[PDB]
């Protein structure tokens, strides 16, 4: 999965309380609207796991801003549960179709707080996703 | 403080009395061979190789006379898979390569060593390359067959192991439509040792401190078109393996059942990939199963494993021996 | 914007309470997974306006299910405000990458209840999205 | 409620940057062969096959 070093945000961030991403993507324009590339997409990959007192959920969400000051959601996932964040899980957010300058990633952690877990968020074009598909399924 | 890493002043470590030592004994190289056996076709998408794969057949109906039956629709989903770039530069101060006249002899011995390190990593990442872990690298044969729950879980054969100390045997079928590598359009596959030429450098201070450089691009990912052509023999406890096909998991059946799992090996070509530890125990066990039948005095040691089915059995060093159990 | 007679859902539903959509899309497989299509995307159009007691927001969000019964959100937009929902405002949700059989569109309405406003949801390829961009902006 | 099926706008589902995907990987096809091995002869009665 190819990665632009500049779109990389949250390299391996230990998201424990309901926090935002470390790094903020600054596109060089007021409205990149990079959903229209119909190719760019956010990914949050997981390591090592969503250990928490539990049961907790991590709702990943992309946020825009006019200027790098206040963020607001423009895309969201839903409450991805713990025990779906084993080492190795791409949680894909398609790029919001209407972006502004300065995108960041918020990790809305539903209670309680996570005890361990890193996440990698970055915009790629596009994901490595090869889900296993059925066989017959009569045999066998 | 600490000052690295261009190849400097221990070219002395690479010569005899004379020119760059030709017979340097390659200790660290390991000769795992997926790289020879894998087929490569240019990935078609922008940085993936999209693949439409059939999800549903039309079922038809029996019709009574004078009565039009419903039309059917063949449902089909697609799955795409990405690449990763693996490259390094190799700069040498130009003065250091030229002296004692070994410019090309040095350039060469450092080159051989590079190609070797590159095959080492390409090959280990081909089996355990996670893209969800490494972010950067293409995803390999695990964990595409990881959980027994995955819809292709039937293609991984549980050896019946446990504990942390356990291998896996792979069996693939490399071919354009079942399993191959991909390189982008149009950076070509597979490992480009482009020589950048001598070129000026800059000292940390600023003076020209002028020298050579070599690139070693290699950007591949890995299409598994349909898992039906790939089988994993996971959780093979290596401590419990014994030559008498006795304690632990028998290899000769765990391997034949692997062969039966592939829907007609038709194209292109299948291959087994096992850690040398396994190859040794496979060998011992085969001569041991035949021992209860017909083995000769001279074939007591046994012909070294070559083609199991026949399917080639290729040794792969770049294959982890104590991998955590997959359940 | 070309439309599938069948991918039309919630034709012009006068969404007053925080309700789900009228129609539920049934794909014919366990995993249509049409986000991988890199082309399908939900669009929710607004008419005539999200008039309400205010200040109110409608969070449009897609939901999956195994069977046509219990849903869980797989993508969402965020609190799109009232008066950002005049007649003629497409809120595009790019299609979640990991779909199941039976997808529907939920209209999460924050208080108070909407008094007027229909929303039209359909899966298209692709959205008609042409926002105007600046010119110089010095001249003039 | 749930709307379908003749052939919903998922021709999209079968294409690249381009035309319909030719090399599609045929998953749910299975290689059962009576159909190849079976014998076929015209039935003798009007729409049945009598046998004494």
């Amino acid at each position: 999965m190819i990665i632009d070093k500049l779109l990389q945000v949250s390299d391996g961030q230990a998201v424990t309380a309901s926090a935002a991403s470390t790094d903020v993507i600054d596109f060089g324009q007021a409205n990149p609207n990079t959903g229209m590339d119909d190719r760019s997409k956010m990914v949050i990959t997981v390591d090592e796991s969503a250990d928490a007192a539990g049961a907790a959920t991590v709702t990943f969400s992309v946020q825009d801003s006019a200027d790098n000051a206040t963020f607001a959601d423009v895309a969201a996932t839903g409450a991805i549960g713990k025990a779906n964040l084993a080492a190795g899980k791409q949680v894909v957010i398609p790029m919001p179709t209407k972006l502004r300058r300065y995108c960041r990633v918020y990790y809305t952690v539903a209670t309680g707080p996570l005890t361990a877990g890193k996440f990698s968020a970055q915009v790629v074009t596009g994901i490595q996703q090869n889900v296993a598909y059925p066989d017959s399924p009569r045999i066998a | 403080s600490t000052t690295n890493p261009t190849l400097a002043d221990v070219a002395a470590r690479m010569t005899p009395d004379g020119k760059i030592d030709p017979q340097i004994v390659e200790m660290l190289n390991e000769t795992n061979e997926i790289l020879d056996d894998m087929t490569v076709i240019e990935a078609n998408g922008f940085t993936e190789h999209k693949t439409t794969v059939r999800s549903g057949l039309p079922t038809g109906t029996w019709r009574k006379l004078n009565y039009g039956v419903q039309p059917e629709k063949s449902r089909t989903v697609q799955v795409k898979d990405s690449m990763g770039m693996l490259e390094t530069y190799a700069e040498v101060d130009k003065a250091l390569a030229d002296l004692n006249g070994n410019s090309a002899a040095w350039r060469l011995s450092e080159d051989r060593a590079f190609i070797e390190g590159m095959n080492q990593t390409q090959a280990t990442t081909l089996f355990y390359g996670d893209s969800s872990i490494d972010a950067e690298k293409f995803m390999g044969l695990t964990p595409r067959f990881n959980s027994l729950s995955a819809e292709n879980g039937q293609n991984i054969i549980d050896a019946g192991g446990t504990g942390s100390d356990n291998a896996s045997i792979w069996l693939t079928v490399w071919g354009p439509n079942t399993l191959h590598t991909i390189y982008p359009k149009g950076s070509q596959a597979g490992l480009q040792s482009r020589d950048l030429g001598e070129d000026t450098l800059i000292d940390a201070a600023g003076g020209r401190y002028q020298g050579y450089r070599t690139h070693y691009k290699w950007d591949i990912g890995l299409t598994l078109r349909d898992w039906r052509y790939v089988v994993r023999i996971a959780n093979v406890d290596v401590s419990e393996l014994t030559k008498n096909a006795s304690a632990g998991a028998d290899l000769i059946d765990l391997m034949t059942q692997a062969v039966e799992l592939i829907p007609n090996v038709g194209m292109g070509r299948p291959a087994f990939y096992m850690p040398r530890k396994i190859r040794s125990f496979l060998r011992r066990q085969i001569t041991n199963k035949v021992a209860a039948s017909t083995l000769t005095m001279e074939e007591i040691a046994g012909k070294k494993v070559v083609a199991f089915d026949g399917i080639p059995c290729r040794r792969t060093d770049a294959l982890l021996l104590t991998e955590a159990r997959v359940v």
